């Protein structure tokens, strides 16, 4: 993370913290620009311990007084409710062995499963005859390239290029 | 007690299912948003919660703050009991002055629904019940204890004062 | 999906059905139908009282 | 209480060579999903970080060990310590007892169980 | 950022390609397949409630003959003296 | 669907909006004051009442003990 | 059957460096603050180069942390720091150490005092001296 | 047993003799039709006592304890069909035939009716179960286990062909518990404190203590194929049950120095509980529980008076069914991943829903629901040893409350998401996986029904 | 007399018959929800019986 | 129980342009790119639908939200929107 970025992190949930804490509508809108103006204060300047300071005094009363209780959007990482969907929690591939008769539904949908595999099958003399070429030692996270100069397919393919849907 | 809040959570679920994810008292509105049936549920119950001037658990909350009168306790804990029946009341406005009473604030696309004969049901058969639960049950029963009969002045009927404020 | 009998909003007050508003009406009277016997005939203290018990001569 | 956490600190520019330490973790990360993603594995991935867990925590714990310190001879104040404490406490009950059960009475007349 | 252009752009035409794949149900596909296959208020509860009525009520008449305790119902605290007595209470 | 027209709510009365008033001491100004203005005006300031809307209104509070007592009475 | 720097070995100082990370990659060069130093203090049973203890702890608390799965579920790969005591545990709040739950509870502890007081209800108080007069004294007549 | 080892020993010429794969089919076939047999001529009446026919048998008849024995070899064979198929069929069948050689000393011994011929079957077995534990087990560190397996067992053994003889030559003969009427008193000396110790202290190597305990966990982690004679070995320690044909008579006036026995079998009764709250290995999680609840029962023997003796007798067969029920949840998830860390099996309970009603009802046992055979007797330890004193309660008590949270900490290990891995692990529990499953809650809480049966003398 | 108590044990034997129908022996066209709120329904006159009994 | 399809986002991301009053309604409507129109211009763009949709918004949505519709893209993979 670098230093320009890191006001950003701040600036966001300076605001977040706020309209926890108000009443109204308004009273947390007219607060907005009224914070503003001390974000305001040094506008565009260089990016040394002036910029810090800026930042070195925003550790007090930023952590100091945070949040008692706020809003958490519950389908987040924190709050009520936001695994909840787990009783389906979207298996998939727990449709290998079927055993028929119990396969006897869906009969076109198993007919387009097979088909998709194929992608799947045939996909590494084309990935990883990039994955040999486009990781140059060890290096970086290792997405290949977004069209694998000719088609993406997908690069991930299909566990993630068919992840899990939510409901 | 065992008639209220199983209304009451129902009462409030019915509100939660209708926004689907907040469960919070913040982003809640007034009470009239195409509201009027589960308001008037609350009410009912609210005002009792509050300390019973003469709704459902009447007949018991009464008769025991003012069987405290003739007691042998601490007296640290009449001077401890009596005054969360105050901080009782306090609960009942709470989600009034912050659910049911402001401007209407809470994400779009309002999709409520208030619609449905099976939770009719429900809230109809418990406050016919609900509200004549002290007042047929101690109507008809034999005693088995003696009353307190003296409540004198200045000790008698403040804790009811006690909820006003 | 299946149903339209309640429609979806962008905060313009969607209307209700105007039926569940008269069992709101009728239960919001009888619960103040209550208040007769809250004084009527019921009291504070049905008791009497104590003159400060003094006269013992 | 546990912690403070020190969730934050300083920078810029304090060691300016030390980033890419995900660079090991991203080879490994690499070679994590290339063997995550295959037409056919049918079977777990072999994860040496669990296999270097246990086998050096439940064994290879006693060829490390030496009782060369006393802090290694700790152990007997949390042994054989409470030990003689439960026969201390007990060693002065059951005869307590057995004196008032022998010289007098204090049991009801009616303790047929028992 | 201009690298992830060409990325979900493709995937949109895969992940929600996969998923115009999972939006599919065949003329309902269920098949089931084989085989098939208010008022009354007749047997419905009289299956329920009122079939257990005479079991559980021969299990006690056939009770008390048997064990020597028997239903132990307590006194008859009566105030005045009555007809089921000879003497009277003031 | 296309409810959420612009050029729609555009303020006019809306006292909660007068904070936006309030700030013509310092200047900011215009943008913005629609997201907070959302769905407060309009007949969104239905505003249900004090505790006379926790008797409702007094419409049935005290309704029907004078009309029940009384007959018979001799 | 993985033979190679199968486990931990008797360390700590066998040339230290090349412990991470010719296998058993803790530290990347033998500098990242996880180098097996971390031997606690040895002599006991503890860990030896152990690719264990005292690196950065406290919590995996499942966070955000989408670079991969990476806080508690979902298996990065080689991380193992401490384990079977962090399913159910986690970082610091806003407030910090002040156990004023000791003078919460003290709230009593003036009112203990209190507990050896009777509580009659009539007359009033009068505490100045034994003109109270509590029990019987005297007889009928 | 008049005819009970007679029809079993001929199932032996029936393994190498039969066909092909026929050999599983047929080996379970017969041996179901032993188990009417135990139940018929025994179970009678009733009254001090049933001496059997003659000098070998006393018909088990203050605590019969023989119907358990026998449920076993019908059970685990259509477990240990999981991972055994890959090799010679005369190198299995030598396999099963040793299996069943191991009923047969146990069918006579249990009831044994002497004491020189119970030494010589309390040391029959042994033998089998290290042969077990050398060829067809896990990975190594084998040989050294077998070997602990060994020289505590043995060491602790030895001095009772020490005491027992000296007794022969001394007071009459113990070929006879019947003819045990006249018992000399013992008095506190420096010579009858040994002959008490000798007496006592093997019985203590079956049944573990905090001390000499380490090589129990040992054979249940390096284990036979899938929980193969670690069943039986269930029966192993809990079998030690000749404590209660010995010091009920025979130095009973020595309680003087019970106490060290008492102490140590209970602050080890509630360390031992906790020692594995932080293991890793599943096998060794329910090992460690089964040394805590079957401590239990020593202070219930030791301490005398009745009322202690009839939780006691049940208390043997509670985990006797429990812990071989859990084995056979942890012989199972292991043909799938082939790896018996607890820690890798995150995202269970969607795969598998038929068994997670199995894990239910097993862990069910340990809080164990008080109309069970569970706890229908601890509390009948409750009613013993607080008449010993008011502290004993709290000890015990503790016991019946970190088992609450040490069984619930391995169901909430079922419930997690997305499993990050297996393509394999696909199958969805096959017959055998849940018809062995059953049969084991099947009779237990059916003997909850009238448990009259399970009552010591008593 | 005896009735005081019957209507009782037979309160403490419906609540088994959701139960007993749960081993797919001849099960009612599923409706499970509606069959248990059917089951509570009758035994609530059940246990209104004895409650004028005992205050007399 | 009430759907979603992709209709309904390309309607609010299309009014939060008028909404704002400092961009007027006369700019593109799916692609303005933002920089014809530091902090305040990359959070307090989607500061609003913090107040309307409001998921937290990560710390990757940022350097994405520059193509306006590259906004709009990624919410129908996370809020699983129609076929
Ligand atoms: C097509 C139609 C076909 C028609 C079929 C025929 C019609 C039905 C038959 C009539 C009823 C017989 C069935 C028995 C149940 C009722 C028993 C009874 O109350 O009468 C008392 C009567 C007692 O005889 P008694 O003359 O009154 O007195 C003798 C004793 O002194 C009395 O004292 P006690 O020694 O018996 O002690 C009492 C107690 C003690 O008994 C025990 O608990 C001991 C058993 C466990 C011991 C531990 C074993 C551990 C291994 O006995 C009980 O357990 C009674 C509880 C109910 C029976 C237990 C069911 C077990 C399954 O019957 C018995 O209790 C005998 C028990 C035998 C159980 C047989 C179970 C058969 C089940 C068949 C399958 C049905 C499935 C239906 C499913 C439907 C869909 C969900
Ligand atoms: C150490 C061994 C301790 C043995 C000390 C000697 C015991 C002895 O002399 O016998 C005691 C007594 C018989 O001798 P006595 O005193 O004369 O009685 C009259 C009969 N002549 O009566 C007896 O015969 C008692 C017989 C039991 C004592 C022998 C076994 C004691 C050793 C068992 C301790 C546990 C095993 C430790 C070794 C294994 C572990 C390495």
């Amino acid at each position: 993370l670098t230093h320009q970025q890191k006001v950003l992190r701040l600036y966001k949930r300076a605001l977040r913290h706020l309209e926890s804490w108000c009443i109204h509508r308004d009273k947390y809108r007219y607060f907005a620009c009224l914070l503003r103006a001390r974000f305001d204060e040094h506008k565009n300047e260089k990016d040394m311990v002036k910029a810090t300071q800026l930042l070195r005094e925003a550790e007090e009363e930023f952590w100091h007084g945070q949040h008692p209780q706020p809003y958490i959007f519950p389908e987040s990482p924190g709050g009520t409710s936001y695994e909840r969907y787990e009783c389906y929690k979207v298996p998939e591939w727990c449709l290998d062995d079927w055993h028929p008769s119990e396969k006897a539904m869906y009969p076109d949908y198993f007919a387009k499963r097979e088909q998709w595999k194929k992608l799947r099958r045939e996909s590494w003399e084309r990935e990883v005859k990039q994955l040999q070429e486009e990781t140059p030692v060890g290096g970086p996270r290792t997405e290949a390239l977004p069209p694998a100069r000719k088609q993406g397919d997908l690069p991930p393919l299909w566990w993630h290029i068919v992840t899990r849907p939510r409901e | 007690h065992a008639f209220f809040k199983a209304m009451l959570f129902m009462c409030s679920g019915s509100i939660i299912h209708s926004l689907n994810d907040e469960q919070d008292i913040r982003k809640m509105g007034g009470l009239f948003k195409a509201m009027p049936f589960t308001t008037t549920a609350l009410i009912v119950g609210s005002l009792a919660l509050t300390g019973m001037p003469f709704l459902t658990g009447f007949y018991s909350k009464d008769l025991i703050i003012e069987a405290a009168n003739t007691s042998y306790t601490n007296a640290w804990a009449l001077l401890m009991t009596l005054i969360a029946t105050s901080f009782t009341a306090i609960y009942s406005t709470r989600i009034i002055f912050f659910a049911l009473l402001g401007q209407p604030r809470f994400p779009t696309l309002v999709n409520i629904n208030e619609n449905n004969p099976l939770l009719i049901n429900s809230i109809k058969r418990l406050l016919i019940g609900s509200l004549f639960a002290g007042y047929i049950i101690s109507n008809n029963i034999p005693p088995t204890t003696i009353p307190q009969m003296t409540m004198p002045y200045y000790l008698k009927t403040t804790a009811l004062i006690v909820t006003i404020l | 999906g299946g149903g339209a009998h309640i429609e979806p909003r962008y905060r313009q007050f969607p209307q209700l059905t105007r039926s569940q508003v008269i069992q709101a009406e009728f239960f919001s009277a009888t619960m103040w139908f209550w208040i007769l016997w809250r004084f009527w005939h019921d009291s504070d203290a049905v008791l009497g009282h104590f003159p400060y018990p003094d006269p013992s001569q | 209480t546990t912690l403070d956490p020190a969730e934050y600190d300083i920078s810029s520019e304090t060691r300016k060579a030390q980033a890419e330490r995900l660079a090991i973790r991203s080879r490994l990360k690499r070679e994590y999903q290339l063997q995550y993603y295959d037409p056919s594995r049918r079977g777990v991935i072999e994860d040496p970080a669990l296999v270097r867990w246990t086998y050096a925590r439940s064994a290879n714990i006693y060829p490390n060990f030496r009782p060369n310190t006393k802090t290694s001879l700790l152990g007997a104040l949390f042994g054989i310590g409470p030990l003689v404490f439960w026969y201390y406490v007990f060693k002065t009950d059951r005869d307590r007892k057995e004196k008032l059960i022998q010289e007098g009475k204090l049991d009801r007349t009616f303790n047929i169980s028992y | 950022t201009p690298e992830e252009k060409l990325r979900l752009q493709q995937l949109r035409e895969l992940r929600r390609r996969w998923l115009k794949d999972q939006e599919l149900s065949p003329r309902e596909p269920v098949l089931p397949p084989q085989r098939v296959s208010t008022y009354r208020h007749s047997i419905f509860a009289f299956t329920h409630v009122l079939i257990p009525v005479w079991i559980i009520h021969y299990y006690l008449k056939y009770h008390v003959t048997t064990k020597p305790y028997t239903i132990v119902e307590k006194k008859p605290r009566i105030f005045p003296g009555d007809t089921i007595l000879e003497t009277g209470e003031v | 669907m296309e409810l959420p027209d612009y050029k729609q709510w555009k303020i006019e009365g809306t006292p909660l909006e007068t904070v936006q008033e309030k700030l013509a001491a310092r200047g900011l100004r215009d943008p913005w004051g629609r997201n907070e203005a959302w769905r407060y005006m309009g007949g969104f300031a239905n505003n249900v009442s004090f505790v006379g809307a926790l008797l409702k209104g007094f419409k049935w509070g005290f309704a029907a003990f004078v009309v029940a007592i009384g007959a018979e009475y001799y | 059957a993985s033979h190679i720097t199968k486990d931990m070995l008797p360390g700590p100082y066998p040339k230290t460096p090349e412990e991470r990370a010719a296998a058993a990659k803790k530290y990347n060069m033998r500098v990242e603050d996880y180098e097996p130093y971390p031997d606690d203090g040895t002599g006991y049973g503890d860990y030896p180069k152990l690719p264990d203890r005292s690196q950065q702890e406290r919590d995996p608390w499942y966070d955000w942390d989408h670079p991969d799965l990476r806080l508690n579920w979902g298996e990065p790969m080689h991380w193992d720091l401490d384990m079977y005591i962090r399913n159910r545990v986690d970082t610091s709040p806003t407030p910090v150490n002040w156990n004023l739950m000791c003078k919460h509870l003290f709230g009593f502890v003036a009112f203990m005092l209190f507990m050896f007081w009777v509580g009659e209800t009539y007359p009033a108080y009068q505490p100045v001296g034994p003109k109270q007069y509590p029990y019987n004294n005297l007889y009928l007549e | 047993m008049l005819k009970y080892i007679i029809p079993t020993i001929m199932l032996m010429p029936l393994t190498w003799l039969s066909k092909n794969n026929m050999i599983w089919v047929n080996s379970t076939a017969h041996s179901l039709l032993i188990s009417f047999t135990s139940l018929l001529l025994m179970n009678q009446f009733g009254d001090n006592s049933l001496n059997f026919s003659l000098l070998f048998f006393s018909d088990s008849l203050s605590t019969p304890l023989l119907i358990l024995t026998m449920w076993l070899l019908p059970l685990m064979l259509m477990a240990s069909q999981h991972h055994l198929s890959k090799e010679n069929l005369t190198r299995k069948k030598l396999f099963i035939t040793m299996l069943i050689s191991l009923q047969l000393f146990l069918i006579m011994t249990f009831t044994a009716m002497e004491l020189i011929l119970f030494y010589i079957l309390f040391e029959a077995t042994l033998v089998p179960t290290l042969i077990i534990i050398t060829r067809w087990g896990n990975q190594t560190e084998r040989l050294n286990a077998g070997l602990y397996f060994l020289f505590y067992t043995l060491a602790g053994s030895l001095p009772l062909l020490v005491a027992l003889i000296y007794i022969q030559n001394t007071v009459g003969s113990l070929n006879f518990l019947m003819l045990q009427y006249w018992v000399q008193p013992v008095h506190n000396s420096w010579s009858n404190v040994f002959m008490w110790l000798a007496c006592m202290m093997a019985f203590m190597v079956k049944m573990p203590l905090y001390g000499l305990h380490l090589w129990l966990p040992k054979a249940h982690v390096e284990a036979p194929i899938a929980g193969s004679m670690v069943l039986a070995a269930v029966l192993l320690k809990l079998g030690g049950y000749g404590m209660l044909r010995i010091t009920l008579i025979l130095n009973p006036m020595t309680d003087f120095m019970a106490y060290p026995f008492i102490m140590l079998s209970l602050w080890g009764m509630i360390m031992t509980s906790s020692i594995c709250l932080r293991q890793t290995d599943l096998k060794s999680l329910i090992a460690y529980s089964s040394v805590s609840h079957m401590a239990l029962v020593i202070v219930a023997i030791l301490i005398q008076t009745p009322w202690s003796y009839m939780g006691a007798t049940a208390l043997m067969i509670a985990h006797g069914l429990t812990s071989s029920m859990l084995f056979c949840l942890a012989n199972s998830n292991y043909e799938r991943i082939h790896s018996r860390t607890m820690i890798l099996a995150r995202g269970l309970q969607t795969l598998l829903p038929l068994m997670a009603t199995w894990w239910l009802l097993a862990s069910l046992t340990n809080l164990a629901l008080p109309p069970t055979i569970n706890l229908i007797g601890e509390l009948f330890v409750v009613m013993s040893t607080f008449s010993w004193s008011n502290i004993t309660i709290i000890l015990m008590g503790v016991n019946m409350v970190i088992t609450a949270l040490y069984s619930l900490y391995m169901l909430i290990m079922t419930q997690r998401g997305k499993y990050t891995y297996h393509i394999n692990n696909i199958s969805p529990s096959f017959t055998r996986e849940n018809a062995l499953m059953s049969l084991h809650i099947l009779p237990l809480l059916l003997l909850t029904l009238n448990p009259k049966i399970i009552l010591g003398p008593l | 007399m005896n009735m005081f108590s019957s209507l009782s044990l037979v309160t403490l034997l419906l609540l088994t018959m959701p139960i007993m129908m749960m081993s797919f022996n001849t099960y009612k066209p599923s409706n499970y929800p509606l069959y248990v709120k059917t089951a509570i329904s009758y035994a609530f006159i059940t246990s209104m019986i004895p409650t004028m009994m005992f205050i007399h | 129980a009430p759907p979603l399809t992709l209709e309904g986002i390309k309607d609010r991301v299309l009014y939060v342009l008028k909404l704002y009053d400092k961009i007027d309604p006369e700019k593109l409507s799916v692609n303005s790119h933002f920089m014809k129109d530091d902090s305040l211009d990359q959070v307090e763009i989607i500061m609003a639908m913090e107040d309307e949709f409001g998921f937290e918004i990560p710390d990757i949505d940022a350097e994405k939200l520059m193509c306006p519709q590259e906004i709009v893209d990624y919410i129908a993979d996370k809020k699983d929107v129609y076929e």
